């Protein structure tokens, strides 16, 4: 089972990858079709969201390249037809607001397993499942762990499936560069032990993307539990204010305890819609970045990192105001880079 | 069989030897077709003078300009064969006035002669890359602001090399090699039998 | 009283206002804008089924994409089409659009608006039928009317 | 023969006349008579749904491949309405059936690529390519517009009934 | 399935296509239809075969039923005459 | 074989120049009425 | 009660503010050989309704802008318009205003600052370019529209509009004034920015401050507009045009009321669909040129025709 | 930059697509420097690659509100370069509808005219009018537009049995509704100010510019194609053309009425004496054979087959055949080598020189006045971007 390869490598080509993606819909997901589709491989996109929001992945995807299947997590049928002609399943499925129906478990656990699970019985070639970055079976967040707990048992449901654990991601849309660039609203931008002490390692979207692309087309990675990273680390502080300096809005970092603060994260999260902090989120933002000495990601799979500084600008432009839309990277000063 | 009237065929017979006796200098050619149409065949140093007499004389007033059109024979030395077709509103009857420009021997401008060449002389030089001289504002007209190479030359693909996508990465419109995914098909469609000449 | 219930029918409102009245911003380019204006014309009046004759990039719910995007005006649909609301659609309306039509294999034309805008419906036909275009208008009316925005709000 | 389209005493009774016109809008009120008018004409619009705007027999409509009576497809693949199509959307390709005859294995019409000339309907042979009357196969995807054999020949069986007599209509015609 | 019996088979990378859409195939089949046509049994040595109609049928073809031992089969309709 | 040609004798006759109705009061007419109305109103 | 009184007066209003939109759409349609907006609804009583939920669902898209200055121009338009019928005379009035048609006019002045406030929010040449011409003849055309007034008042007697239901006992304004009634009908076209005067909304000109306003904003000046369409047409048929009134029943004051007010409202609605839109400059010519020296000179006609007629109208 | 705009390509009031980068002195417009090929689509280059027959649909797109018009200029053209002409029965035909377009072309551009002013009412007056001539196209070719009826040799297929009654109720009574727009516009006290006296073009300047239509006859020029170089037999009818003095939009747009009501009068004619014959040349060589004749005679078949595959193949040489399209004059320079397939077929659109002529003709004028220019131009973007 296989596709030879012929063309020239843009689009109306073919790669060979036909491959079940099912949160494709997400941040990361729109990068990972986008490159998907570019290559020219076989998409299938899982979608649970109505027609309307889905339409934005059409237009990358060449004309039969991208075919969209009705799923729903709890139904395990859904899964079993959507990875019955895949050779490659991709499980990008997350969120960070535990939902009234679907517990952190369910989104990073119960459900991935569910679904790499139903791979192996279709026989599928490779899995790639992805489990955020410093994810200890005991790390504070409820998240991390229960993601360190679903990278465990995939495992064995789908022995040799990469586990590639992505940092919090930086890309426009995404929510590390535009939380804090959005805490304009707020007057004070509280961080905890005023943003010290959580040095912060943040991995362009595409950077990921592609890294993750390029593992369903290499033999190198089976088993490997790849660590995209970044190009710079940062303490929460730079970050923040560099942050507010594209943005060009004043920056009055506010030291407030962690232990308070969880309670305001606790607060949005009462909120139905789409809370916009959670109390996890509160703890993750300030869990520090953890040194590298695993696998290697970013480069070992391909793709050289790419400073946070060169995109920032486009991240956070759309929260410039009426002139200040109209300054560039270079004549602002970029942070400095603390490794700690 | 179309209605020929001979009495065309002469007069405008007439009038190409009068032009060619007026301007025994820059005309080379000078023929009256059988579709009873006449051509003038000038050196292309004569764009400005041939115009201009036959603008501005009373035994030829041609005071519009029809067309400026530049067919490309790659095989002639000269690529391009730039067509000035003008008419005559008084004597009614028009004239075809045709020089030779290679692709980096510029032709004059006309835009003196006739205002109506400013627009086609700019996309004789957007599609098949002549220059002219003297242009007040010479600049692609109908191909896109950043087209690279004169389309309607005939060594150029029908296709193109570029073709523009959406990209969401990238949030905006982005060029591609072009990648077809039905290529033109390419009938053969000459005979191998000829017509014997009537 | 099932909030399920409950929450099935109030999308239905949401869809039956925005499917009955669709403000369409329509484009022209090339001739299928004739056919258009027809529909807009007294036959087959596109206003009694809610359709406004026009509107700008920003009060339209649908663009209808009639004639060749051509790879000049291939950013500015995008620009118009990236203006208008959160809920927006699009029509392709003529061979020219629809893929590339008679000037598929052209340098100057887009094999297509759908490479450059998300496309709804497509309505076939080198000058699509009038009716046709009515047709298509209709179909993007049940498209909408299928919709479940806050039903898929609720089970998530 | 030529006409002037606009080419032009002061009397009181005349200056009183068009200061009239000026002072108290007489030709503006004119104007508005004329609409008055027509809101009294009955409206020409028809309910599309139920009523449908008349397509004689010609109409072009939508591309279906017609059958035998017998039941053996029009098509022997001479290949000459893919060689006419003006914009290459036929594509054509075909190998002797078993029974000997000459068929088309592949027969796809890109619709989008169409621009409904009705030169295909003139072209063949056996006339097995016909413009159909159908005008209303909208599509969500734009891969449904894309044509293969079997939805062109489903096409042909559910509209024969008419195809055959629009072409009985009009063949004396052509 | 169809009448080049198209099969994008349960390995292929195309058969995915169908998932949740039906595919187009063919009910009567023309390949076996004519074959369900009786042999239009004739006198003469030669026939016609305008298909049937005239204007409305094929170029017309004269088809040699000269031999009993096969049925002429006009090229267009793939109708086998006996003789 | 019938071929749709103009009647037997030729069809009637069409109308190619604007009938426009040169019909309105005439202007001194006109202002008195309304000079009249204005006379009565302030009374 | 006085609360109750505010509903009526308010919705009711508005229910019909959303059915002129709806007469709009069909008497322009019969008008242009086609039937108008039907299948919603029967006879298409829902479509207004039905795009007023469009509208508010859609994203109010905040350009990348003011956000004031924007959210309040389209608060103040339907403010100061729905406001306006505050004082208006139907029968009797909800508030009586002594100095009532200073009240009208004061408020009329304030909308121009909205058409001025969203045409600097917006941010976008086409929406500064449209406001200050905008803003140019709503002004222009108030001067003419204040002197128009001052004359009617002067026969009248005082500036609250209770007094005009005794003072047209006998004789509609019209008769007397006519000249003026059609000044005022002309001027009631343009502060409405309705069609012969609506170069804002000029679409080939300018696509105009309504521009980058979508969804709710867009809706409340839209329904501002609307209701100031009805408003001066009232404005006009209790001025010029006086409704019978019986003091045994005030009713028939607020049917006539309703009759002419809806033939008036349905003759701009007639005025639209005729006419093409008046230039820029050739607006401003009308009222500078045109109206102006037959305003202030009627103006004068109107402080003498009061005192050599020994008419001075009786104050109170 | 004078606060330099973009009419911008997205407007009601830009007919189809229109970048016109104009500075302008508050609302004075100081320079108009139109864009254009927001429309070029390649159909000179296109048609290099396809047979005679099958760039005929071409033409009808090229300036389609003008549908047939059009193809009758490649149609003469290239029975010019072949010698042949077609039946008489044709050529009246093409008379008849080429007329029948000329009114379709001026009911688009009289009420998009006003459209864009701001008087919508005479748009669905006439659009209704429009769509009862399209259904004569329709019944004719079988497209409402788009129709390929008038060919190289001859028109396609005969008249339906009946259009020719029809095509005259019609004509019976398009008068009254030509008239009615009048009683609206001729004389509006507010139509003549927005167009008396704005984008006055002078006699000699408009021969220079190229202009050649309505607005060269508006300012005074007398020049009518047809009557000056008849094509087909728009000799044979009686005419008159409309020619204007004191040119400006109010003057060519009376021109433009004046011609619907002319092409009436053409019409009537071509009812009352259109011949008794065929429809195309009996030159199977140019002419496909008729369906009865290819399924019952071989030399047709060869005919048939050898015709829709390969092609005319028209003697080598080159033309320019000029007609007078609604818009101005339509001029195809075909040249062509032995081939079946042509080798050049510039298009000489009525419209290119008239754009040009925007800027000479709206200087020291207001927004609303480059609106008012655009629409006494009558600018179809598929005929200027070809
Ligand atoms: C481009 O701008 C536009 C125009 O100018 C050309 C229009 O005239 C038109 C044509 C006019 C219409 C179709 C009317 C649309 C507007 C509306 C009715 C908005 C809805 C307003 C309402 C809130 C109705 C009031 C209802 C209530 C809230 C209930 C009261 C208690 C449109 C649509 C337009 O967008
Ligand atoms: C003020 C803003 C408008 C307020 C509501 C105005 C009336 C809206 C209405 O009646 O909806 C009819 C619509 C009618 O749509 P429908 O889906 O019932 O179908 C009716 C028939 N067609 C399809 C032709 C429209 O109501 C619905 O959509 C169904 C659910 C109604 C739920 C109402 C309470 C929530
Ligand atoms: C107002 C009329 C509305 C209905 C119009 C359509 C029906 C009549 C059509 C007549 C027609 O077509 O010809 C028009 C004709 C056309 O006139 P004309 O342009 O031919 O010129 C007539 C004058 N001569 C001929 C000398 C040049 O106009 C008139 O008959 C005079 C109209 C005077 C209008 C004065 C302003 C309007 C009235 C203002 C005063 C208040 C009136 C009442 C207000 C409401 C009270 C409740
Ligand atoms: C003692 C005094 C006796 C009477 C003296 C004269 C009073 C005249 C009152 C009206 C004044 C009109 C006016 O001043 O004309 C401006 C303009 C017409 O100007 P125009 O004809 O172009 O010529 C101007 C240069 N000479 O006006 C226009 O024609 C343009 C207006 C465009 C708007 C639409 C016009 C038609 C309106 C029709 C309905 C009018 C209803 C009036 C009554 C309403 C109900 C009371
Ligand atoms: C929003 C802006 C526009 C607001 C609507 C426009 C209101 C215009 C009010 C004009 C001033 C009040 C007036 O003229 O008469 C009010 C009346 C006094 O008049 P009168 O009764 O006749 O004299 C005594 C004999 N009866 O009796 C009174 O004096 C009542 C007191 C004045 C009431 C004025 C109306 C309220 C205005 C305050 C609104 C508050 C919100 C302000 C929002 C912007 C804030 C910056
Ligand atoms: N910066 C980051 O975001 C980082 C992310 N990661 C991990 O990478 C993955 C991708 O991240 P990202 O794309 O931002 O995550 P998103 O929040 O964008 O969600 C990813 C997708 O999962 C789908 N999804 C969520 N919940 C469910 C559910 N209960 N059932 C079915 N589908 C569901 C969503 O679809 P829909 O919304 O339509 O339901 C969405 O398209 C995540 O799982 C996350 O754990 C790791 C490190 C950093
Ligand atoms: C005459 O040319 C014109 C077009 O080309 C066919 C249009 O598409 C359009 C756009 C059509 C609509 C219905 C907005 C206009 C306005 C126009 O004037
Ligand atoms: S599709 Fe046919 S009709 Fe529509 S634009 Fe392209 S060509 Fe003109
Ligand atoms: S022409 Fe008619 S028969 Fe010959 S191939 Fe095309 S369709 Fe089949
Ligand atoms: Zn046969």
């Amino acid at each position: 089972h296989a596709v030879i390869p012929h063309g020239k490598g843009g689009r109306s080509s073919v790669s060979g990858v036909v491959a079940t993606v099912f949160g494709a819909t997400g941040f990361l997901g729109r990068y990972v079709v986008n490159h998907l589709g570019r290559m020219g491989s076989q998409v299938i996109i899982p979608y649970r969201c109505d027609v309307y929001d889905i339409m934005h992945l059409r237009l990358m995807g060449d004309l039969g390249q991208l075919t969209f299947l009705e799923w729903d997590a709890r139904d395990k049928d859904s899964i079993r037809k959507a990875v019955q002609h895949s050779n490659v399943v991709i499980n990008l499925i997350g969120r960070e607001w535990e939902t009234r129906n679907f517990d952190f478990e369910d989104v990073f656990v119960n459900i991935p397993r569910a679904i790499a699970q139903a791979s192996k019985e279709a026989g599928v070639e490779r899995f790639i499942h992805v489990s955020h970055l410093n994810a200890s079976m005991k790390s504070s967040s409820k998240s991390l762990r229960s993601k360190a707990v679903g990278e465990k048992e995939v495992r064995s449901v789908f022995p040799e499936a990469i586990i590639i654990r992505p940092s919090d991601i930086f890309g426009r849309e995404d929510r590390f560069l535009n939380h804090f660039a959005n805490y304009r609203w707020f007057l004070a931008v509280p961080l905890v032990s005023l943003g010290f002490k959580t040095v912060k390692q943040p991995v362009y979207v595409a950077d990921v993307s592609k890294g993750i692309v390029n593992a369903t087309k290499d033999p190198d990675a089976v088993g490997k539990t790849f660590a995209f990273t970044g190009p710079n680390r940062y303490l929460l502080f730079h970050l923040v204010k560099y942050i507010f300096g594209m943005t060009h809005r004043t920056f009055i970092p506010y030291p407030l305890p962690l232990f308070v603060y969880s309670w305001i994260g606790k607060l949005f999260g009462l909120s139905p819609f789409e809370p916009w902090t959670t109390k996890d989120k509160v703890e993750r933002i300030h869990i520090s970045d953890v040194m590298p000495t695993d696998l290697p990601g970013l480069e070992d799979l391909g793709v050289q990192p790419t400073p946070l500084e060169l995109k920032s600008i486009e991240v956070l432009r759309r929260h410039r105001t009426y002139r200040w839309l109209s300054s560039e990277i270079e004549e602002t000063k970029p942070a400095k880079t603390v490794n700690y | 069989v179309r209605p020929r009237s001979d009495v065309t065929h002469k007069q405008l017979s007439a009038f190409g030897e009068y032009v060619a006796e007026i301007l025994p200098k820059y005309v080379q050619q000078v023929q009256v077709s059988c579709l009873d149409e006449l051509e003038i065949c000038i050196h292309p140093d004569g764009v400005i003078p041939t115009l201009t007499f036959l603008r501005d004389h009373t035994n030829a007033q041609f005071k519009s300009l029809a067309d400026l059109t530049a067919v490309d024979v790659p095989t002639r030395q000269n690529r391009f064969e730039i067509v000035y077709n003008l008419l005559s509103l008084r004597f009614n009857s028009r004239i075809r006035v045709k020089t030779y420009a290679d692709e980096l021997t510029p032709i004059d401008s006309i835009v003196s002669v006739h205002i109506a060449a400013n627009w086609y002389e700019r996309e004789v030089w957007d599609m098949f890359g002549v220059f002219f001289f003297n242009h007040p504002d010479l600049r692609r007209i109908l191909t896109d602001y950043g087209f690279e190479g004169h389309p309607f030359r005939k060594d150029f693909p029908l296709t193109g090399y570029v073709e523009l996508r959406y990209d969401d990465e990238v949030k905006r419109v982005v060029a591609e090699p072009v990648e077809l995914a039905q290529e033109f098909r390419k009938f053969d469609l000459n005979s191998p039998w000829e017509a014997f000449p009537a | 009283s099932r909030a399920e219930y409950v929450v099935t029918k109030l999308d239905d409102l949401i869809n039956w206002a925005r499917r009955s009245s669709l403000w369409p911003m329509t484009f022209g380019l090339a001739c299928c804008a004739v056919e258009m204006m027809h529909m807009a014309a007294p036959r087959y009046d596109m206003d009694r089924f809610g359709v406004v004759f026009r509107a700008s990039p920003r009060q339209a719910d649908v663009m209808i994409v009639a004639g060749t995007l051509t790879n000049k005006m291939a950013p500015a649909l995008r620009k118009v089409y990236d203006q208008m609301p959160e809920p927006r659609y699009v029509v392709s309306m003529g061979s020219c659009a629809n893929g590339g039509g008679y000037y598929h294999y052209s340098y100057s034309v887009v094999r297509g608006c759908d490479r450059i805008v998300p496309v709804d419906i497509y309505v076939p036909g080198c000058p699509p039928t009038a009716e046709a275009l009515l047709y298509g208008i209709l179909q993007l009316q049940r498209k909408i009317k299928r919709e479940q925005k806050l039903k898929i709000w609720y089970r998530r | 023969t030529y006409k002037y389209v606009n080419k032009k005493e002061v009397d009181m009774k005349s200056a009183t006349d068009n200061a009239a016109r000026i002072l108290m809008w007489t030709e503006l009120i004119r104007g508005l008579g004329m609409t008055l008018s027509y809101l009294f004409r009955e409206p020409a619009t028809i309910n599309y749904p139920f009523e449908k705007g008349p397509l004689s027999p010609r109409f072009r409509g939508e591309h279906a491949l017609r059958r035998y009576p017998s039941g053996e497809e029009r098509c022997i693949a001479c290949k000459l309405c893919e060689a006419i199509c003006p914009a290459q959307a036929i594509t054509i390709e075909a190998e002797p059936r078993a029974d000997g005859s000459r068929r088309t294995t592949r027969y796809d019409i890109d619709m989008t690529k169409c621009i409904y000339c009705g030169f295909c309907q003139e072209a063949c042979p056996v006339d097995a390519i016909v413009e159909g009357p159908n005008f209303e196969f909208s599509t969500e995807t734009h891969e449904e517009l894309l044509y293969n054999k079997e939805k062109l020949l489903n096409n042909g069986d559910k509209w024969e009934a008419e195809i055959a007599a629009n072409i009985q209509a009009d063949y004396l015609y052509r | 399935i169809t009448h080049t019996g198209q099969v994008y088979d349960e390995k292929d990378y195309r058969r995915v296509r169908f998932v949740d859409r039906q595919k187009e195939v063919n009910e009567n089949f023309a390949i076996d239809l004519i074959a369900q046509q009786p042999v239009n049994e004739v006198e003469h040595r030669i026939i016609a075969c305008d298909g049937g109609g005239g204007a409305l049928g094929h170029p017309k073809v004269y088809i040699n039923l000269d031999k009993e031992t096969k049925t002429g089969t006009c090229g267009y309709c793939g109708l086998q005459f006996k003789q | 074989v019938k071929q749709d040609m103009p009647p037997p004798g030729g069809y009637g006759p069409i109308d190619y120049k604007r009938n426009l109705p040169r019909r309105g009061l005439s202007g001194y007419s006109m202002f008195a009425v309304g000079i009249g109305a204005l006379i009565f109103g302030y009374w | 009660m006085f609360f109750i009184n505010i509903l009526t007066l308010l919705v009711p209003i508005l229910i019909a503010m959303a059915f002129l939109t709806l007469v709009e759409r069909k008497i322009l349609g019969y008008m242009q050989l086609r039937k108008g907006p039907n299948i919603v609804g029967p006879y298409g009583i829902l479509q207004p309704f039905a795009d007023a939920m469009k509208l508010f669902m859609k994203e109010p898209m905040r350009p990348l802008t003011s956000m004031s200055l924007f959210i309040i121009a389209p608060t103040l338009s339907l403010t100061l318009a729905l406001s306006l019928w505050v004082p208006l005379p139907m029968p009797h009035p909800l508030i009586n205003l002594n100095l009532g048609i200073l009240f009208i006019l004061a408020t009329s002045s304030l909308s121009v600052y909205s058409i001025l406030w969203s045409g600097w929010a917006s941010n976008s040449k086409y929406s500064l370019f449209g406001a200050l011409r905008a803003v140019a003849q709503t002004i222009s055309y108030e001067v003419t529209m204040a002197i128009i007034l001052l004359s009617v008042l002067l026969m009248n007697g005082s500036y609250s509009l209770q007094t005009l239901i005794t003072t047209q006992e006998h004789m509609w304004l019209l008769l007397p004034a006519w000249p003026m009634a059609m000044m005022w009908f002309i001027s009631t076209l343009a502060e409405t920015n309705r069609a012969p005067f609506d170069l804002t909304e000029g679409e080939s000109e300018l696509v105009g401050f309504n521009v980058e306003y979508a969804a709710g904003p867009f809706a409340l000046f839209f329904m501002a507009e609307y209701t100031n369409i009805i408003l001066m047409n009232a404005l006009t048929t209790i001025i010029f045009l006086g409704p019978l009134y019986y003091i045994n029943l005030p009713e028939l004051y607020s049917t006539n009321f309703m009759m002419e007010a809806l033939l008036l409202s349905s003759t701009f609605l007639w005025i639209r669909a005729s006419y093409p839109r008046f230039r820029y400059d050739q607006l401003m010519h009308l009222l500078w040129k045109n109206f102006l020296p037959l305003t202030l000179a009627l103006c004068m006609w109107h402080i003498s025709l009061p005192i050599f007629t020994a008419g001075v109208p009786p104050y109170m | 930059t004078n606060m330099t705009l973009n009419f911008g390509p997205q407007h009601p009031a830009a007919h189809g697509v229109l970048r016109l980068v104009l500075e302008l002195s508050g609302e004075m417009v100081r320079k108009c420097d139109p864009h254009i090929g927001l429309l070029h689509r390649g159909t000179e280059k296109l048609i290099e690659y396809k047979t005679y027959l099958q760039a005929l649909p071409y033409f009808d797109r090229l300036d389609y509100v003008s549908m047939m018009c059009n193809e009758q200029a490649y149609s003469i053209a290239v029975e010019k370069l072949l010698n042949i002409q077609p039946p008489p029965r044709a050529q009246w035909i093409r008379v008849l509808f080429g007329e029948i377009t000329r009114i379709l072309n001026h009911i688009m551009a009289v009420t998009t005219h006003a459209l864009d002013i701001g008087a919508m009412t005479p748009f669905f007056w006439m659009f209704e009018e429009r769509e009862k001539m399209f259904e004569f196209y329709e019944r004719v070719s079988g497209a409402r537009m788009h129709a390929a009826y008038i060919r190289p040799g001859g028109v396609h297929q005969d008249l339906p049995l009946g259009l020719l009654d029809d095509i005259y109720e019609f004509s019976k009574n398009f008068s009254l509704r030509i008239d009615e727009v009048e009683e609206m516009l001729t004389n509006n006290r507010i139509w003549r100010n927005r167009t008396v006296d704005i984008g006055v073009v002078t006699a000699e300047d408009a021969l220079n510019y190229g202009f050649s239509g309505v607005m060269l006859r508006g300012s005074g020029i007398q020049w009518d194609l047809r009557k000056t170089q008849p094509y087909d037999v728009y000799d044979q009818v009686e005419f008159d053309v409309p020619i204007g003095s004191r040119g400006d939009c109010y003057d060519r747009y009376l021109c433009r009425v004046e011609e619907m009501r002319q092409s009436l009068r053409i019409i009537e004619q071509c009812l009352n004496k259109m011949p008794p014959g065929e429809i195309k040349v009996d030159d199977a060589k140019v002419s496909p054979p008729k369906r009865a004749e290819m399924k019952t005679s071989m030399e047709s078949l060869i005919h048939h087959f050898k015709l829709y595959t390969e092609g005319y193949q028209v003697p080598p040489g080159a033309t320019y055949t000029a007609i007078e399209a609604p818009k101005g004059e339509f001029g195809v320079y075909l040249v062509s080598d032995g081939s079946s397939r042509p080798y050049r077929c510039k298009i000489k659109a009525p419209g290119f020189a008239h754009l040009a002529g925007l800027d000479k003709m709206s200087k020291g004028h207001m927004l609303a006045d480059v609106v008012a220019i655009i629409g006494t131009q009558d600018i179809v973007f598929g005929e200027i971007d070809r």
